[PDB]
């Protein structure tokens, strides 16, 4: 329990140093302001447009011109700069439909990785998912997901079944594994290697049907309690 | 300094034997980047580290310890 | 069959619009920022093609390979797994797919980032680790498992006692086989089976000479050719002419990218949806019903296949 707190505690501590030495971690948030600001931006240009009218000014044509001619040079900027907010509206729609495309993928990881636990791979970060956290972020939301990955492998010689009184005798839960001379049942995501015995193993038929069964003795515990 | 890619004719660029991870990303798995003398240098992209699993009938790995990553996304 | 990516277009609206005319891209100029805007979109469409593919198939940071004697415990990879015999070293499965999908006016095609046979080299990297580590390769460090005991595991997983695998171990290792040899039977017997596929490669070959044939349109000036128009005319009513096919050929432009914009975003809802199965059929088994094929999820298997992916559930 110590080395599992101090090291989420330690991982937490990384993700200030991450997020203060990383300016494209955030990129995905800030290009959302910078697309934005961009198309505002290019709105605003487009009223600096001729259009193929004499001026790009509304007040020059109405100041200069009169009602035959004015309205000629104006229906030149009306039809360009309505096709130019008809172009911002178009983009605006498109980039508020994968923004909500966001915003559905955000809702869904708060609830299953921030209101559960996640069975889905890779869908609350790389690892086996243990838990997420919600940070609040300027138009998006950011999840710190907590998972438990492992770390430091060995070899082991592997059985599908241990063979003992004719028995073919399969793990609960586990695997089994020898190191070597002795067979052992641990459980799959850790090395926990047990004694092979007839409360951690079910049994299924004999040697014969089975590919790769080795012969090894099964511990029952009754055994020691009976003879005592 | 002049260099045929499937994406086009790329010039002042040097050409290099190595891979490395996509920097900036050419096209037709070219990519280029700016290294040591310094000059911007293009290369086939790296996919990752090459890796061959130990296999065998009678052989697994389990994991001895863990540890608890923390990924920001 | 899931689409990931499309063909990454990219349109010089000046050529476009005013081809090689001087007279032309002088008006063009007066509508501003319009041919900026559509070349900003066009390449916005065409970076996001490669983070779809990106997304999909990098899912594995290390290129796992397979071990030189296969002993798989019956189970047979073999159409699967690259064919070293070929030009690029496809499987015999992706081979089918990459066979059964099947310019001058400023309009051209530029390359995806990742080749053809990177793409092989990440769907075999990804089949690799699969077989050899199970889901350990997407989950950590891939740990080698023998792969009867895999699928012992994967039997578990869908709540059916382990040993009902060992006990019929030739029984589903015959049937994994020939179910995986229907499935080139399947596609080489059916090739609308693709046409997911080939709807991306029809759809956007027919949004460009749509493009294209727009040239040919008058848009109400004396001729569809801007060579015409600056011949016959001079500047008090050749620029009268030409506003006609600037504002047809620029409308045309604007139609064109905002169907690609709501088809790219149509393509990225599908590599989303493939990156989405790569991560929890091929890297993992999935308990949700139905997402990863009809039946009781064992595992998956990605092949690559022209602008998209191919599972076997």
């Amino acid at each position: 329990q110590k080395l599992i707190a101090n090291q989420f505690n330690s991982a937490i501590g990384k993700i200030q140093d991450s997020l203060s030495s990383t300016p494209s971690a955030l990129g995905k948030l800030q290009d959302v302001v910078n697309q934005n600001a961009q198309a505002l931006n290019t709105l605003v240009k487009q009223l600096s447009s001729n259009f193929g009218a004499i001026s790009s000014v509304l007040n020059d044509i109405l100041s200069r011109l009169c009602p035959p001619e004015a309205e000629v040079q104006i229906d030149r900027l009306i039809t360009g700069r309505l096709q130019s907010l008809q172009t911002y509206v178009t983009q605006q729609l498109i980039r508020a439909a994968e923004i909500r495309a966001s915003a559905n993928l955000a809702a869904t990881k708060m609830s299953e990785c921030v209101l559960g636990q996640s069975k889905r791979v890779d869908f609350c970060g790389k690892g086996y998912h243990l838990m997420s956290f919600p940070q609040s972020a300027p138009h998006g939301v950011v999840f710190l997901h907590v998972t438990y990955v492992p770390a430091q492998e060995k070899n082991f010689t592997t059985a599908p079944a241990i063979c003992h009184d004719g028995k073919a005798h399969f793990p609960r839960e586990g695997v089994f594994v020898s190191n070597g001379t002795h067979w052992f049942v641990t459980q799959r995501n850790f090395y926990e290697p047990q004694i092979i015995t007839t409360d951690n193993t079910f049994v299924s038929g004999n040697c014969d049907v089975v590919i790769g069964i080795v012969n090894n003795t099964v511990y029952d515990p009754l055994q020691p309690e009976l003879d005592s | 300094n002049v260099f045929q890619t499937r994406a086009g004719c790329l010039i002042g660029a040097e050409h290099v034997n190595n891979s490395y991870e996509c920097d900036i990303p050419i096209g037709a798995g070219i990519c280029a980047s700016y290294q040591t003398s310094q000059s911007i240098i293009a290369y086939t992209m790296s996919l990752g580290a090459e890796n061959s699993v130990a296999y065998s009938n009678n052989s697994i790995a389990i994991p001895t310890n863990f540890t608890i990553s923390v990924t920001t996304e | 069959i899931l689409p990931v990516s499309m063909t990454k277009t990219s349109v010089d609206c000046t050529m476009y619009i005013c081809g090689d005319s001087t007279e032309c891209s002088n008006l063009l100029l007066q509508y501003g920022s319009f041919c900026t805007q559509l070349n900003r979109a066009l390449t916005g469409i065409a970076v996001e093609q490669d983070k779809n593919t990106q997304e999909v198939f990098a899912q594995v940071k290390q290129i796992y390979k397979t071990p030189p004697i296969k002993d798989f415990g019956g189970f047979n990879f073999s159409q699967i797994l690259p064919d070293p015999s070929k030009p690029s070293k496809r499987s015999p499965i992706e081979d089918l797919l990459f066979n059964k999908v099947t310019k001058f006016n400023g309009l051209t095609v530029l390359p995806p980032l990742l080749t053809d046979e990177m793409i092989a080299q990440y769907t075999s990297a990804l089949l690799a680790g699969t077989i050899t580590s199970g889901w350990t390769f997407g989950a950590g460090p891939a740990l080698q498992i023998p792969f009867p005991m895999q699928m012992a595991y994967r039997f578990n997983g869908i709540g059916v006692t382990q040993n009902v695998l060992y006990e019929n171990q030739k029984l589903i290792a015959n049937q994994f086989n020939s179910a995986i040899g229907k499935i080139q039977d399947s596609l080489s017997s059916t090739p609308s089976a693709l046409g997911k596929l080939q709807d991306v490669v029809n759809q956007n070959a027919q949004a460009l000479n749509t493009l294209v044939k727009q040239l040919s349109s008058n848009f109400g000036a004396i001729s569809s050719v801007l060579n015409d128009i600056l011949s016959r005319l001079c500047p008090p009513e050749a620029e009268v002419q030409i506003d006609r096919l600037i504002t047809g050929r620029l409308q045309s432009l604007q139609t064109y990218v905002t169907q690609q914009l709501i088809r790219a975003a149509e393509i990225r809802a599908s590599a989303n949806l493939a990156a989405t199965k790569m991560s929890e059929c091929v890297l993992g088994q999935s308990k949700r019903v139905d997402f990863c094929g009809k039946g009781y999820h064992l595992m998956s298997f990605p092949q690559s296949a022209p602008h998209g992916v191919v599972f076997l559930h």
